[PDB]
RNA sequence: AAGGCGGCCCCCUGGACGAAGACUGACGCUCAGGUGCGAAAGCGUGGGGAGCAAACAGGAUUAGAUACCCUGGUAGUCCACGCCGUAAACGAUGUCGACUUGGAGGUUGUGCCCUUGAGGCGUGGCUUCCGGAGCUAACGCGUUAAGUCGACCGCCUGGGGAGUACGGCCGCAAGGUUAAAACUCAAAUGAAUUGACGGGGGCCCGCACAAGCGGUGGAGCAUGUGGUUUAAUUCGAUGCAA
RNA sequence: GCUGCAUGGCUGUCGUCAGCUCGUGUUGUGAAAUGUUGGGUUAAGUCCCGCAACGAGCGCAACCCUUAUCCUUUGUUGCCA
């Protein structure tokens, strides 16, 4: 989140790299989720959800794979 | 009044309303201004030209104390703590760094309930 | 528009001089379905130039043209529910086409003896830069310099 | 693709005193990458997890970006 | 074991699994009563109290709003020691044992192979996903069975009345546990199918929007309707579809 | 004279939107499903490929009218190289 800004930087770039630091600390992301309470049955829900989603992705994509159309 | 050429610039851009103000390396307030108090009511305060808005009526405040150089330290989730730094920018300060300042809690404290809308 | 894409639309070209471009300023002139005095008037007004700038009258008028041609334009968009006025490049098919346009009321508001008169005097002056063809070119350049801020607004 | 760094050279513990092996498994905001990205086995992340909460708290290396 | 357990360190302590042996020699399984543990809320006494937040107050919303939204806010949430013994305490699936085709993972051991290596072959424990036979009303379960079987325990007997009354036992209370009958209906119910609907979702099309031109809504008049008036102001057509 | 909320006939509407079904076969204990879904494409359930579906029908389209070109036939009341 810190940037300094270097030699041969201009205001487009340095904006970029401070947009790019955010999403790679996340930083929006946890505030986001701190902003409201949330049980602790619904962090397991939701992350149940979530695994089974993606594990059903992940399947889904070696049988579209596997399968042949037209 | 009195003339030091550096300060930082902090913004804290809530989920309602954006606030810029620009202080001195210590800490001593120079100047400030809002989305309130450029004019707008509701959710024309929310809306990032609010905040872009507010960063010229900033700027122009401290514009009096000779200040070029400058930090800014980026505070909060709300819209428009994108638009206020070249909002900044373009109104003529060299920007020396850019700093996320968010509190991020290492999960201390209970947030409020979720709101059933 | 929403299922078959479709291209531009062909105009017979300028019968006097061979021009396409002509052709579509007489007829984006035209009003009311009248292109009868729409081609007289475009004659005298290229002619009383003809007299006063160079006898190839073809280069005053693409002069008149260019120096008001834009080539960045001001489009009204909503994404997350604020009003997002995105400057892009024009394709020059667009460009000749809003710039014609804008000369067509800019005479309009000139006011003076008669209607051709009016229009030789517009395209005369853009000639020289300083008519209000230009004056709204730097009118759309400020603003266009003033979304530079929204230039990286979402749709970019 | 990825393979773990621990698993080629033997260890039986994470060490906390280490800097090296340390500082990369710390991002620039100084918190710790997952076993997702960084390619690790489970038998370290969990000893690598406790040697980086060591090493903080003894402050050879950071809780966050600023401190 | 379940309830549950998440910064790092130290002290005390339980179980599990793997390797190769040694040893006891049926010492085993299950379990009515009994005992112990048992989320949250709650109760007693003494602390503590940042955040959050029943109650309560105010402001909105609304026909009304004892709510949803907002600003506050006490109990409680935290600690110590007792009490309570209830949860959609759920895998809605008792414990124990044996047998029955497979495949991909995760996690933790362990024997080997030119150990060359940032390589493979075996063997266990636990654990997710898919699926075969079979079973199932169907959905589905499918070696961690709801398959094939044995041991024992718990429970069920139409929907309401009712997990209520009375009696007993437990509790400071709240209440918990055991547990009916009269009366009443011809159903209640599970799974799945076709439609219809959703203030559910995804994609595609239409001058639906966008890009344009010209308008209406402003003026006058024509015309229809509503209203009003009158003896009658004939009757029908009222969202787009008057 | 009343009841279109008893009706026939006729009409508006979504909307010229692209859907609505059947036979045989197969699946399911069965109601039913499949066909009709899916990858594309089209103005379209239009077409193609795949596909336990193979075909078929009502709709889409085509046939009817008009306009856009030419040839032949008759020339007045129409035409004049
Ligand atoms: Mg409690
Ligand atoms: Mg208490
Ligand atoms: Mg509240
Ligand atoms: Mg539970
Ligand atoms: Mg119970
Ligand atoms: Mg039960
Ligand atoms: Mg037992
Ligand atoms: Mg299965
Ligand atoms: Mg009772
Ligand atoms: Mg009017
Ligand atoms: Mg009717
Ligand atoms: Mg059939
Ligand atoms: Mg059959
Ligand atoms: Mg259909
Ligand atoms: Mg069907
Ligand atoms: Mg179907
Ligand atoms: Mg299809
Ligand atoms: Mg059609
Ligand atoms: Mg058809
Ligand atoms: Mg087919
Ligand atoms: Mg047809």
């Amino acid at each position: 989140p810190v940037i300094k800004v270097r030699e041969n930087e201009p205001f487009d770039v340095a904006l970029r790299r401070f947009k790019r630091s955010c999403e790679k600390a996340g930083v929006l992301a946890e505030v986001r989720r701190r902003e409201f309470y949330e049980k602790p049955t619904t962090e397991r829900k939701r992350a149940k959800a979530s695994a089974v989603k993606r594990h059903a992705k992940k399947l889904a994509r070696e049988n579209a794979r596997r399968t042949r159309l037209y | 009044r009195k003339q030091v050429s550096d300060g930082v610039a902090h913004i804290h851009a809530s989920f309602n309303n954006t606030i810029v103000t620009i202080t001195d390396r210590q800490g001593n307030a120079l100047g400030w201004a809002t989305a309130g108090g450029s004019g707008f009511r509701g959710s024309r305060k929310s809306t990032p030209f609010a905040a872009q808005v507010a960063a010229e009526r900033c700027a122009d405040a401290v514009k009096e104390y000779g200040i070029k150089n400058l930090e800014v330290m980026v505070k909060g989730p709300g819209p428009g703590r994108e638009s206020t730094i070249r909002a900044l920018n373009a109104a003529g300060f060299r920007i020396t760094n850019i700093t996320d300042v968010t509190p991020i809690p290492h999960n201390g404290c209970r947030p409020p309930k979720k709101r059933r809308v | 528009p929403r299922r078959r894409v479709i291209g531009q639309r062909k105009i017979l070209p300028d019968p006097k001089f061979g021009s396409e471009l002509l052709a579509k300023f007489v007829n984006i002139l035209m009003v009311d379905g009248k292109k009868s005095t729409a081609e007289s008037i475009v004659y005298s007004a290229l002619e009383t130039l003809a007299q006063r700038s160079g006898k190839s009258e073809l280069e005053a008028f693409e002069v008149a043209l260019e120096n008001v041609r834009p080539t960045v334009e001001v489009k009204s968009r909503r994404v997350g529910g604020s009003t997002y006025q995105v400057p892009v490049e024009v394709r020059p098919v667009r460009r000749n086409a809003l710039a014609m346009r804008w000369i067509v009321e800019a005479a309009r508001k000139r006011g003076d003896k008669s209607m051709a008169l009016r229009l030789a005097n517009e395209l005369s002056d853009a000639a020289e830069n300083k008519g209000t063809a230009v004056k709204k070119r730097e009118d759309v350049h400020r603003m266009a310099e003033a979304n530079k801020a929204f230039a990286h607004y979402r749709w970019l | 693709r990825k393979f773990c760094r621990f698993t080629a050279e033997g260890v039986q513990e994470i060490d906390y005193k280490d800097i090296a092996t340390l500082k990369n498994y710390i991002t620039e905001s100084g918190k710790i990458v997952p076993s997702r990205i960084t390619g690790t086995r489970a038998k370290y992340q969990r000893q690598l997890a406790r040697a980086i909460k060591r090493a903080r708290y003894l402050s050879l290396l950071p809780y966050t970006d600023r401190h």
